[PDB]
RNA sequence: UUUAAAAAAAA
């Protein structure tokens, strides 16, 4: 069975930017380049 | 595309490759462009070319449902290490959310996704009914759609259908005088749109400038041709039609002309290309307008309506960047067009992604080929599980809802509300059981009379009693056409749609519905007296008011024929429903809670208690079902039937036998390594190989049937015992397969005009040899190359010469000047 | 069975009838005038226009129509009419069996005729039949209730080729 | 196709499909033309002319006939 | 026994029709078509002609005759 | 002076 976890992340509006990860990690914010 | 982009990056970036089938050029460089098909076969073999990636950049990854060509991306996206990261480009799609848990679960990374509705410039989409005199503006800019107008619209197709030589000249027309010239025809046939072009040889989009310009690149294009080619037909009967500011883009074409003419068109000396939709996908070729002649198209099992999804891809080339501050797209409706399925085309969002995974006897032997690994492993992993896996949960959560739900609900006595049902039930099979007798068509026939009178109830919906018109033997099916209330709804949309009642609130318009014989519930014994002309909607009424006086005047019901004396039916079956109907219905009125009151509801939540277990029952059912892999028994088949001819050892390790197949990938393998081991080829001379060859990579509908002399038919024979031996062999090992459909796949139309060109002959008379287009010829032609290429691998491997230098001779000969004529984005 | 035969005394032909020549000889309608006005008052002119009846089909038969070859057998739902035995008969028996044949009875009311034992017809065709007479409608569904919708073309009888007619697309 | 179509009749043995339609190009846009010949080895004395356009049809017959070719004149007809 | 009553279902009215005004409100007839030529031809002539009596009798009556006793 | 409906694609 698979084991996943699709987190929401916040955006301007326009685009849905959302990640999916594995569920036993913790979603993180991407640092800017 | 492949080609396309190429020049793109290295136009870009100069550090680029290319690798594909047909070429391959610059192999060593950091930024190779290769056709999946292509990388699938690097990651098989392992080359360590792959083994310095770092990024993968899928495109069109949607393609991925193409359902024959969609393994071929899975399996390429199993097979790559985890150390790699992807970038998955599409369009847009609703079920994004699932490949990136596909992606994160398979190679435990995160995965994100960035979806976006978005676009440059807004759309407005017109319809043109067929007769009709303009343009609707349907769907405006803001997507807000317009439903007077679309109803307008549809009102004038319904009365040009009760009621500039051509439609698709006078749209063309209109757009020129309106400036929107640079326009996309999307016609879904090949002959439709060579029509279509023909039709517009009085009309002229380019200046004089622009005739110099085109010829001179049309020169230069073609120069590269030999002086024999450069006389074909189909090279200078174009350059009219492109000098004049009219093209032609669809897969029978030449290769080279396509690409002519993507050029032209990309630079602004084409202004209107009638194209398939395979221009949809091309890159960075956009128009001001684009023009859907025919919403139909036949994909691979038969016809169908272009879904949302293939409209808004073509739709989406309307509205270049900046230059034209509004699209234009104008959707053709012909007479077999309802309002319903229009509605559904324009506001339909884009389908969902649903993977098209399917075995394939060289994934089976490659992996078993391979240690540490099993075609298991595929079968587990391959975006199929995966969304089974992801549908668990709801299922369970149904399941468990529904048995709470069934629970809830409370009988007092249960076991005597039961038993009433199930007699009940009981009587009403019994009932179903004589009716079934009735609709003999010896029987009732005679008494379907032009004015009977018969309540016909398709299981759910009852139409009301209704007075019987004609019928007839369809092509036994028996068509009986009643005169019915019907709904007003399914009444305007009947180009589509079948029939339904009218709703109880509103009055239906009394119209003549095409039944089938077994849908009448009850054939009443009461004939009316019919107008004899039923066209006017005025006589059609006092029909209704004659069926309401009849009904007025029976207070309790239409009496009904009887089947045994009324009828004459003889056979004792029937005797025998009747006894047992007779038994059901005394011991149902003996029942004590009969003559109780309130029984009603009662008995209608007993039944709905029943529907729910049921449901719960299929709900259970299914769920157990699928939590097993779903293609596992397959996987047994195909390992059976590889074991049995010799290519996979009992134990499960690949033969020499099965080694060999491997390398064999664009074509049959089976039929192929049999052959080749069975000394076959040891006799044939290179052209008739190369003519069977032929004869294998070729798929295409056409009805020649051309006769083989010779040299043609003996081989041709024997390939077709060997695919037999094939055929009985599977089947034989519990595999579907039809024999007939199977040796039916080798089409071998092409066999005699393969073994002419190998022999020598000019393009130009092999093109007048048959009746498939050019573009076919040539596409076969380059496929039947890269499957000798393959052939002289495998050859290689099994260490028998003379077939590769067999083969070898065979690509010589056949790889010539225009069939492998380099393309000039090159 | 004696009480059941005592009640049908109406249809009960006589015993005896030299029917010969069944396909013409042999009775024709069978009316029951009902006590009513329209009856009572039109009695003559019912038997008038069953004497014109059988005049029209002698003038139009024996002059002009001279093929009566097809046959409408009686339906499965056709009577007998119920002979009593006042005489013995050899050989025509048969024959009076075939031509007392019920086949078609009809209750007229003012508004809806209560009918029972239908219409034969010839392989399930009312075109070809007899007494059947379709309307005229339009038929604008073209798509059954429950399943999937519905040689020298230009006749529209799939029989013989254009090539061949005496009753008179974009390949390029 | 019938309409437009022109019969033709009393034609010389010299006329050829290309001298009519050479002549009949001139009246309209000639489709092609037929010179059907019988079991004699040289095309009927008649023949067939297709125009493009009806209006040709009775202009042509408004403009020709009876043309003198070879010291003969040549009748036109419909079907 | 069986056959016999088949026979004899052919003289039942059913049991139900609501009668009210017995001397028009009824049936006009009962015709017994029979197996020859003639019946089998003239059947729509028969029934077009029964239509036409209770028409030409609706007329003369609610028209003109007053007593008709 | 008259010789059927049909797209798309590759290791
Ligand atoms: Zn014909």
């Amino acid at each position: 069975m698979p084991r996943v976890k699709v987190q929401s992340v916040e955006t301007v509006e326009g685009c849905t930017h959302e990640v999916a990860l594995p569920a036993e990690e913790d979603y993180l914010p991407l640092k800017p380049r | 595309l492949s080609n396309q982009k190429y020049r793109e990056m290295y136009e870009e970036f100069q550090d680029v490759g290319l690798m594909t089938g047909d070429v391959t050029i610059n192999p060593t460089a950091s930024c190779l462009v290769m056709t999946t098909e292509i990388l699938r076969s690097m990651l098989y073999r392992g080359s360590e070319v792959m083994r310095e990636v770092a990024w993968v950049i899928f495109d069109e990854i949607h393609y991925m449902r193409d359902s024959e060509r969609g393994v071929v991306w899975e399996e390429t996206i199993i097979l790559l290490p985890d150390n790699v990261h992807y970038v998955f480009l599409s369009a847009t799609i609703p079920n994004a959310r699932q490949f990136a848990e596909w992606i994160c679960h398979l190679h435990k990374q995160p995965c994100h996704v960035i979806y976006t509705d978005y676009r440059p410039t807004p759309l407005q989409h017109y319809i043109f009914p067929a007769g009709g005199d303009g343009l609707h503006l349907v769907v405006d800019e803001n997507g807000d759609f317009r439903e007077d107008n679309f109803n307008t619209a549809m009102q004038v197709l319904r009365d040009a259908g009760d009621l500039g030589p051509s439609n698709v000249f006078k749209i063309v027309k209109m757009i020129m005088e309106r400036n929107f010239q640079p326009v996309i025809i999307f016609s879904f046939s090949k002959k439709d749109c060579e029509a279509y072009a023909l039709q517009m040889t009085k009309l002229d989009f380019n200046t004089d400038e622009e005739k110099k310009m085109v010829e001179e690149v049309f020169s230069n294009a073609i120069d590269c041709l030999s002086d024999e080619d450069k006389k074909l037909p189909q090279v200078e009967h174009v350059l009219p039609l492109l000098k004049r500011g009219i093209g032609i883009h669809h897969g029978g074409l030449l290769p080279i002309l396509k690409e002519t003419i993507e050029i032209l068109f990309s630079e602004g000396l084409i202004k209107a290309l009638f194209a398939t939709e395979t221009f949809a996908m091309g890159i960075n070729m956009p128009a001001r307008t684009v023009l859907f002649t025919n919403a139909r198209k036949f994909d691979g099992k038969d016809f169908r309506w272009i879904s949302s999804g293939e409209y808004i891809q073509m739709s989406g080339r309307a509205g270049r960047r900046g230059m034209d501050d509004r699209g234009i797209v104008i959707l053709m409706v012909d007479e077999k067009m309802s309002p319903t399925i229009g509605k559904q085309l324009l506001k339909g969002s884009a389908d969902p992604l649903n993977s098209a995974f399917h075995l394939t006897y060289n994934m089976v032997l490659n992996l078993l080929r391979v240690e540490e690994i099993n075609p298991e492993y595929m079968l587990e992993k391959s975006f199929y599980q995966f969304q089974h896996y992801r549908a668990i949960p709801g299922v369970v959560e149904k399941v468990k809802n529904s048995e709470e739900q069934y629970n809830k609900i409370v009988i007092p006595n249960e076991e005597s509300v039961v038993i009433y049902y199930k007699i009940r039930q009981q009587l009403a099979k019994l009932g179903k059981e004589i009716e079934e007798y009735i609709h003999k068509p010896k029987y009732c026939l005679p008494f379907l009379q032009p004015g009977r009178l018969v309540k016909v109830k398709n299981e759910g919906d009852d139409f009301g009693w209704g007075v019987v018109v004609n019928f007839s033997k369809k092509s036994p099916l028996y068509v009986v056409e009643v005169l019915l209330r019907c709904s007003k709804e399914s009444l305007k949309n009947s180009a589509t749609e079948a029939a339904k009642p009218a709703k109880p609130d509103e009055k239906g318009e009394m119209q003549v519905v095409p039944v089938l014989v077994h849908l009448l519930s009850a054939i009443s014994s009461v004939r009316l007296y019919i107008p004899k002309d039923l066209r006017p909607v005025d006589n059609r009424q006092s029909v209704l008011k004659s069926i309401q006086e009849v009904q007025k005047r029976f207070p309790d019901g239409i009496p009904l024929l009887d089947p045994i004396d009324d009828m004459g039916i003889q056979d004792q079956g029937l005797k025998k429903v009747i006894q047992k109907v007779e038994a059901f219905e005394h011991r149902m009125y003996s029942h004590p809670l009969h003559n109780d009151p309130n029984l009603e509801t009662v008995y209608t939540l007993c039944e709905k208690k029943a529907q729910i277990a049921i449901d719960i029952k299929s709900a259970k059912r299914e769920l157990k079902k699928a939590r097993t892999v779903l293609q596992m028994d397959e996987l047994k088949c195909r390992k059976r039937v590889l074991r049995r001819l010799g290519f996979a050892t009992s134990s499960d390790v690949i033969e020499m036998k099965g080694r060999v197949a491997c390398e064999i990938s664009s074509a049959d393998e089976l039929l192929l390594t049999e052959m080749m081991f069975n000394g076959l080829f040891n006799d044939l001379s290179a052209e008739q190989a190369t003519a069977l060859l032929s004869c294998f990579v070729f798929q295409e509908n056409s009805s020649e049937m051309p006769k083989l002399t010779e040299q043609l038919a003996g081989p041709l024979r024997q390939m077709q015992e060997c695919a037999k031996r094939i055929a009985k062999v599977s089947a034989e090992a519990k595999l579907e397969i039809d024999e007939e459909t199977y040796l039916s796949s080798f089409k071998p139309h092409l066999m005699d005009v393969v073994y002419t060109w190998a022999t020598g002959a000019t393009f130009a008379h092999i093109c007048k040899m048959t009746d498939v287009f050019e573009g076919s010829i040539i596409r076969c032609m380059r496929r039947l190359e890269e499957l000798l290429r393959q052939m002289c691998q495998a050859a290689k491997a099994i260490g028998n010469t003379e077939l590769e230098n067999k083969f070898a001779e065979g690509i010589t000969k056949i790889k010539r000047d225009i069939v492998f004529a380099a393309s000039l984005y090159l | 069975n004696q009480e059941l035969k005592r009640k049908l005394n109406i249809l009960t032909r006589p015993s005896g009838i030299l029917v010969n020549d069944t396909k013409l000889d042999g009775p024709i309608l069978q009316i029951l005038f009902m006590n009513n006005a329209i009856s009572k008052q039109y009695h003559q002119e019912i038997e008038e226009f069953v004497s014109n009846l059988v005049k029209r089909f002698e003038e139009q038969q024996k002059n002009d129509v001279e093929k009566t070859s097809f046959n409408l057998l009686p339906q499965p739902s056709s009577i007998v009419l119920e002979e009593d035995h006042k005489v013995e008969e050899s050989c025509a028996i048969k024959n009076n069996k075939e031509a007392f044949s019920v086949v078609g009875s009809v209750l007229y009311f003012t508004n809806f005729c209560l009918d029972k034992l239908g219409q034969p017809l010839l392989n399930e065709n009312p075109q070809l039949s007899e007494g059947w007479e379709i309307p005229k409608y339009h038929q604008v569904f073209s798509h059954i209730v429950s399943l999937e919708g519905q040689h020298c073309f230009n006749c529209g009888s799939e029989e013989h080729q254009m090539k061949d007619c005496p009753m008179p697309n974009f390949q390029q | 196709e019938a309409d437009r179509t022109l019969f033709v009749g009393n034609l010389e043995t010299k006329v050829t499909e290309e001298l009519l339609f050479e002549l009949f190009h001139q009246a309209g846009p000639v489709i092609k033309v037929k010179i059907p010949k019988d079991k004699d080895g040289k095309p009927k004395q008649f023949a067939f002319v297709n125009f493009k356009h009806e209006v040709s049809v009775p202009y042509a017959m408004n403009l020709l006939n009876g043309i003198k070719l070879y010291g003969r004149p040549i009748k036109i007809q419909f079907r």
